[PDB]
């Protein structure tokens, strides 16, 4: 389909016993990281129970230690039912709005408002419109399964006139609003005309009863209600962006009304998760805002990931662990992800090969595990796709060691690349611009 | 559904109604709407036009630059 | 046709087995790097995989951009190849992470095979059928045809000022129509009128032709983000009203992916993921690589090829961090890295000969020798730039071919940066009246 | 800063006269009809511009998320 | 006219033997710089030949060594046949668009699409207009037109009668009508009808009648740049932004479509592509992001030749903190051949001053020209050239017909050269505000 | 009427021979600089030259700006004098090189004859005529208006195009109004009601105006002064048509735009037609860039190309700085704060400090300019400042001393009133001593560093 195979496609959940939260050595695509997965499962429990507002959890560890994979597994195991905003810290440096607005919006995205509704919608093919003046009229609609005649009021005949409803059109009438919509024309009329206008499309005739009373559940972000109230047709801004630094007094009204809906039982508030990847790319002004943002009843749980050691915070010149302010880190609990043993690498490379539908020979998987130990998980992972293609070029049935070896010959790992950069430094643009182009 | 603007227009003591029109009232009370203009542009021009030796261009000029529905 | 820098590069020149031929498709050498690019071509054409990164790494003038344009020609015109420089993303309209998103989606193609039914003829009749439907009669030199028109295509015909005797073009399926003009059978309806008279169409009034249309996912973004073209006339005001880029929400792009997959399931559209190539990736900053890191994890992302010629260099936006290629080591782990090496003197000779015959220049053997000497001692790019001036100089000496005389003149009219730096060092010795500005 | 039609004679004008809008720019952008009419405008469908007719239908309706069937 | 006398007004071309590219010792207003003028003529040849795309040439040399003069000489010797864009590198730092977008538009401006078209134009003196205007208008009417060689009468269609009334077309008016558009341009008033134009003021001009046939096909060769096609396609009056500015960043997929369509018009033979020149004056004002873009913009098939000038030595590249020759990064300089301009000898200064004394209406006595030459050696070509204008104004104050040594001496005394200006600064350091902000105002 | 820093400057005070009179037109001294500024005035009045540069070079308070404002008076009112500081160039709307070009073209003037071709009368009939369009959805449209205009010696019936009716309609014209119509622009003005039926009992506060004398149709001619920049702005933001773009362009917020070279070049063609038609005189003027050291190296590098333009004003720079760092080019130091390759383009008029007797003369010129009648011992007192203190500090004391004298009931300022002015109003140096002595240590009562 349109979903291609990605880096985290094999991650299908968080892989824990739902009773004890004890992880198992592999399941749902994840391997190892047992304590981090158990901690992630404990966070997922308080996400799903929802009463604990505004906790912050940092996933800290070296590159290629499953910090993003665990965040994906937590999102998969949380399901579609609960909001899971996934934000790269780079996304907050908007030109169209301030960083604190951009953080506010991401916070607002992560709280759902859930509403359940039944409403009467009449949908069908128009058979005839009949009109009398002396205003009244009659409408004949069919499904595949019914035909009926409806009396139309004066305003309803006007709406039909304004919207140019013909016979053979498919129309919907929401009885709750009274508004007509034209969905198209019935495909039976495909021969009715030789040429058709640009805005015309054919449909199958509606099926079953003419007017239906489906029960539907709706979950909308607080961010959506904001942007809808931002301006007269603000819902269009939900797609184009095209929204300002929304006034705080609008959000003040919306929070007050959403509380009324929860008191009256019109809605259920569904607090979800914000995951900020590479949170060390935020600056001192983001972090100091997030402190106050977390300390509110409508704050989600915030997960975040960093691979930085002791490193300078952005927007300042002093260093700190993870690249984060200690004033901020005091509000955080930290999950640490470790490197992988060769046996855990061997499993992950098998899971990747299965997800990529690559049949490794046992020796190739062994050699590929050595490369994963010597050159890193991502490099050995990327050699799987490469060796499959090289094997296909020789029409091989299985990826042999010779296909991994040629993959290793053709594509350098980071360490071998850094060595190449050091070995050829005069042929390459230095940090001071010097280079020699000659032989 | 919840906006003071609607209520202030129905209350008989127009207090908040006047507090919301301060700017438009005093602008008018200063006579700036009646005071002579102290400047105007020294030159004025109509829009630049495409010139194309075709009839479709002349129609499309009339459709856009003299757009009937906007007009 | 014109001869740009790479116009001799026809492809990767790989064997059936994918091994590189030592000189083929206008490459010389880089065999190991051409073979590696061959596997990248296979990766793309398989269209199985999202978001694999590739890095081309090596000195300036080692052919990193030849290789990327060879890939583009191994893929052919079908597969979208989207080239940018890493400096192009610093837009003033929107955050640079939005500019990256727009370029990722330009690299994913969507192909629709549309049958166009065209009726072009003189309007012989216009008979409003209902009081909705129109009937229109169209005539060519080869017969006339009646058409039943939906009220929508009728009002399009009527919004254009079509009348009997006009010549019109109609697309039956799309609903597009154009007034081609007035038929010159009416050219003497007056002696002067402000009217354009055209011959009657002399072919068939009806034509059917099949056009394989290509769009991209970014085209679908732009069309869905805002009214486009004739939908938005007030755009003519500029200022607030002009079609500015806006920071598209991933709500929109996710909802576009839904609709696009619907038409793939109907079999109407074919998805074609392609390539985003970023040259001078060292011009990307730490925030861009931080975004690329996430964006490459999305299920749709194209294959990304990067080029860099930096050694160990500071990454932009974080001068505290020095890394190889100028690429953060965090992100470098994600990339398949292809090294490109410098050329031998004998390889420089062969490239000179390849480009000579591509510019249409022809050389004596000693003329090849002297140019190749400048390639070894100065720069490959310099010696190739000698070829065209030397041809002009030979031409104005009446000679059919460039010789040593014409290169020895070209090399003195047109200095390299090295001898020019020597002039700057000798002449800008002081801030005197005839000195260079420091 | 523009062109207009001057009245050349008052005596020969008469009492009933048609006032056309004659105002035009003196800056005057000459374009060939190949560009301005015959398909150098990418959005204008016709012969030659075979893309615009397809692209208008598919991007604004068929594959457009706001069409009621998609919504 | 509206062109005044300016620093380059004497440059009429490159001054090179077109048969051989041998520079003549002086011609067309250029003096010396022979090797540089020969090189610029070789560039000029391959510009006209078009077959070579995206080469870049730097003209490097000390200030006042004729770098702009040679650039202006190439522009004057290309003329209208080829697009010629001049860019000061300061210009791309727009607030409307990113500098790579501004730099893209400059490349797009430098490729011409040449389109040849015909129309029937009808031109002549109006003998009569009859229009009935029969409550409504434009019902029917007849037009009589003559040349010196023919007379004809025409029944007018109603939308032509609107055009005639819109242009207030009158007996004796000389008009052209483009038939397919139907626009009427009043080329003038015929002299024989002058007395009928009782409303026209005495300042009014008159013309003789048009000659030959009333109707002929006139063929126009348009050249339109790729940038103009890009901007036209941006919005519903996109061309209107070619004047006001207020183009945004034009979307890349619009440009990519246009490149394909222009390749179709070339293959169809409907249009020709005419590669021009982009001249980037003082290119060292660009920064490292710009040069990285240029490196690959030059590799496009639709790239002009780019010509550049730099005053700079080994100097700090903008947007970074290291130095390189010309202030240009070495990776960019690898893509560029360099033409050097040298300082002038005293006789070449004498000739340039003589040329400048011809371009302004100045008579120099032989001793005044010798003194200005001596001042030229000592104080620079530009300063002595500004003493020419000053001396003529002093001579005119004393009502002299020729500029004498006395006038040049007054000029040298009244207006300081750069070195004496620096010496004045180096003496006045307590009265002039220093780099420390310190200054003493006391006597 | 109000008195300002340069109110005493009236001109350069030169002889007909172009030598400076040692005290004339308000100046004292600077004679060589005043003579050089005279030759610059000659360069400007002789239209022949474009893009010559002049630098007034000299320390603060040496009269550089007085010289520039004296040039502005010797040129008179006809020639455009366009003063700016280098700090005006940093716009938030458009690139700083746009502002330079706008100022370059504001410094070139045009005087042009214009024929206004108009209809004027009492509206005596107004009758619209309209068509039922095909179904465009906006309904019926007025096809034309028939309007009757009555003047004192004629009447017309006009069949207007509907774009002129929109002018008539948006001008809220009625039957019985007096109106003016331009056939140039299609624009309309409601002049008033007729003086017929001018009954007092309208709340409408009408201006009743007499019937236009003469014929309904008129063809008056007037002479307009405009700059080239006025034409650029008119054509970049069109507003004189009755089309929809001109209409909406009056409702949108006004904003500056980076007017292209393409527009400016084509306006040169348009203006040269006016010259060849004999309806315009080109009158090039001067751009005075005060504080030119506040320009940056991008401004200066643009000025290279801008001055090479085949039309450009004369540019007069002023700078007060020694060897100083070039702004935007912290690597580069040069004299005057001007890039060394730009300084080559200019003629430098060095400007020198005043002598003590010149200061005495300036103090007396300035005192009588402000109307401060001032005793000779008081003049000597004020003129001992200017030597020991800046010259500006002298001139600034004259107004406080006048107030204090008048408050003391004196008709004229004595030494006492200056000695009080010296105490209430310190110079910078005495205040700088107060800082260094009080801020000699930190604390509650210290000055903040
Ligand atoms: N425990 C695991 N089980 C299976 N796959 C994993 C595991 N940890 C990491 N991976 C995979 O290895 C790659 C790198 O891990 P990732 O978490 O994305 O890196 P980082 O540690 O920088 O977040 C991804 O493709 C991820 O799916
Ligand atoms: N292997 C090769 N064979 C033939 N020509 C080459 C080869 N490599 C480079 N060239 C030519 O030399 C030029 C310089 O190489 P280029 O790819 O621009 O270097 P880089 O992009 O790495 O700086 C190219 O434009 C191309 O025309
Ligand atoms: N070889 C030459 N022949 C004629 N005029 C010249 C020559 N070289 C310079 N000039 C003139 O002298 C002035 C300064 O030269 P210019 O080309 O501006 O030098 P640069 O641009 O290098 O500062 C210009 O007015 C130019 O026309
Ligand atoms: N030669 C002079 N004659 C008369 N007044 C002068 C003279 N020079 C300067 N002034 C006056 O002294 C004051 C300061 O001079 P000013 O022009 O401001 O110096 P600058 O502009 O160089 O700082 C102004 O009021 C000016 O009119």
């Amino acid at each position: 389909g349109l979903n291609l195979i990605a880096a985290h496609s094999h991650i299908r959940g968080l892989g824990v016993d739902a009773d004890t939260l004890e992880p198992r050595p592999s399941s749902q695509g994840l391997v190892g990281q047992e304590k981090a997965r158990k901690a992630a499962a404990v966070v997922l429990e308080m996400i799903k129970q929802g009463k604990i507002a505004g906790r912050a959890v940092l996933i800290a560890g070296p590159p290629s230690t499953g910090k993003t994979a665990i965040a994906m597994g937590m999102a998969q195991s949380l399901g579609q039912d609960v909001p899971f905003t996934t934000l790269a810290a780079s996304e907050i440096f908007s030109l169209e709005m301030s960083k604190t607005e951009a953080l506010t919006q991401a916070f607002r995205k992560s709280i759902g408002v859930r509403i359940k509704e039944e409403s009467e919608i009449m949908e069908g093919e128009v058979v005839e419109i009949q009109i009398d003046r002396s205003k009244q009229g009659k409408l004949t609609i069919k499904t595949t399964d019914m035909e009926a005649i409806y009396d139309m009021g004066s305003k309803m005949i006007d709406a039909m006139t304004k919207e140019r409803v013909m016979a053979g059109d498919i129309i919907s009438i929401d009885k709750s609003s009274g508004k007509i919509t034209k969905l198209g024309r019935s495909y039976a009329r495909s021969r009715d005309y030789d040429a058709m206008g640009v805005d015309t499309k054919f449909l199958q005739c509606p099926e079953g009863e003419l007017q239906k009373r489906k029960e539907v559940v709706h979950t909308v972000s607080l961010h959506e209600i904001d942007v809808i109230n931002s301006r007269t047709q603000g819902f269009l801004a939900l797609f184009s962006g095209d929204t300002g630094e929304i006034r705080s007094e609008i959000r003040d009204q919306i929070n007050t009304k959403v509380a009324e809906w929860k008191e009256e039982g019109k809605a259920e508030i569904v607090p979800g998760v914000l995951f900020i990847d590479e949170v060390h790319m935020l600056d001192i002004e983001c972090f100091s805002y997030i402190n106050r943002a977390l300390e509110s009843d409508l704050a989600p749980i915030v997960i975040m990931a960093s691979n930085r050691g002791v490193s300078r915070i952005r927007g300042t010149d002093y260093k700190s662990p993870h690249g984060l302010p200690l004033d901020f880190l005091d509000r955080v609990v930290i999950i640490n992800t470790h490197p992988y043993t060769p046996d855990e690498l061997r499993q992950i490379l098998s899971i990747r090969a299965q997800e990529e539908e690559v049949d490794l020979t046992p020796d190739a998987l062994a050699l590929l595990t050595k490369i994963g130990q010597e050159a890193g998980l991502r490099y050995a992972s990327n050699l799987i796709t490469t060796s499959q293609l090289i094997a296909a070029k020789r029409r091989a049935k299985q990826v042999g060691v010779e296909d991994v070896q040629r993959s290793f010959k053709l594509f350098y790992d980071p360490a071998r690349s850094v060595r190449f950069v050091q070995e050829s430094e005069k042929r390459l643009i230095g940090n001071d611009g010097v280079v020699d182009f000659s032989y | 559904r919840e906006n003071p603007k609607a209520v202030a227009e129905i209350t008989t003591e127009g207090v908040l109604r006047d507090l919301m029109n301060i700017a438009r009232v005093k602008y008018r009370e200063l006579g700036l709407c009646r005071l002579e203009k102290a400047a105007r542009p020294r030159a004025s021009a109509p829009p630049i036009e495409v010139v194309c030796d075709s009839r479709s261009a002349v129609i499309e000029r009339e459709n856009i630059m003299f757009h009937p529905a906007m007009r | 046709h014109r001869t740009a820098a790479h116009t001799h590069i026809k492809g990767l020149g790989l064997n059936s087995s994918g091994i590189a031929e030592k000189q083929a498709a206008g490459f010389v050498g880089q065999c190991a790097a051409r073979e590696a690019c061959g596997v990248v071509v296979d990766l793309i054409k398989a269209h199985k995989m999202a978001g694999r990164g590739v890095l081309l790494a090596g000195g300036p003038g080692t052919g990193k951009t030849a290789l990327a344009l060879a890939i583009s020609q191994e893929l052919g015109t079908k597969i979208p190849f989207c080239p940018i420089t890493g400096s192009e993303i610093y837009s003033t309209e929107v955050k640079k992470t939005e500019v990256l998103m727009e370029n990722f989606r330009r690299a994913i193609g969507l192909r629709v095979r549309e049958t166009k039914d065209v009726y072009e003829g003189e309007v012989t009749e216009m008979t409003p059928e209902e009081a909705s439907t129109l009937l229109i009669g169209l005539k060519s030199a080869r017969g006339q045809k009646k058409l039943r028109l939906d009220p929508s295509i009728y009002e399009a015909i009527q919004k254009e000022r079509v009348q009997v005797g006009d010549v019109i073009y109609i697309e039956t399926n799309t609903g597009a129509c154009k007034r081609v003009g007035r038929s010159d059978a009416y050219a003497t309806e007056f002696d002067l009128e402000a009217e354009e008279y055209v011959p009657i169409p002399k072919g068939e009034v009806h034509k059917k032709k099949e056009i394989v249309q290509d769009v991209t996912l970014h085209d679908l973004d732009v069309a869905n983000a805002r009214p486009q073209g004739g939908q938005d006339i007030i755009s003519m005001m500029g200022q607030l009203m002009k079609p500015k880029m806006t920071e598209i929400t991933d709500k929109l792009r996710m909802e576009i992916n839904k609709v696009v997959q619907k038409y793939i399931n109907q079999g109407v559209a074919e998805l074609i993921p392609g390539v985003l190539f970023i040259d001078e990736a060292h011009m990307l900053d730490i925030e861009c690589f931080t975004y690329l890191n996430k964006a490459l994890e999305s299920p749709i992302a194209p294959i990304v090829v990067l080029a860099s010629n930096r050694g160990i260099a500071t990454i932009r936006g974080a001068d505290d961090l020095k890394a190889a290629h100028g690429i953060p080591p965090d992100f470098l782990q994600r990339l398949l890295i292809i090294p490109t090496h410098p050329y031998e003197p004998d390889e420089i000779r062969r490239i000179v000969r390849i480009r000579a015959q591509t510019e249409g220049v022809q050389l004596t053997d000693a003329a090849v020798d002297r140019v190749a000497e400048h390639g070894v001692r100065i720069s490959l790019r310099y010696c190739l730039q000698l070829l065209a001036p030397a041809s002009i100089l030979a031409r104005v000496n009446g000679r059919t071919q460039v010789d040593v005389q014409d290169i020895a003149e070209a090399e003195e009219l047109f200095l390299d940066a090295r001898r020019s730096a020597n002039i700057l060092t000798s002449t800008g010795e002081s801030g005197g009246l005839h000195g260079f500005i420091s | 800063c523009g062109h207009f039609a001057e009245t050349g004679s008052f005596l020969r004008e008469g009492t009933n006269v048609a006032l056309g809008y004659s105002t035009r720019s003196l800056v005057e952008y000459r374009l060939p009809r190949l560009i301005w009419c015959d398909g150098g405008r990418l959005d204008k469908p016709g012969p030659g511009n075979l893309v615009a007719g397809f692209r208008s239908k598919y991007l604004n309706h068929m594959m457009n998320i706001w069409t009621p069937e998609n919504i």
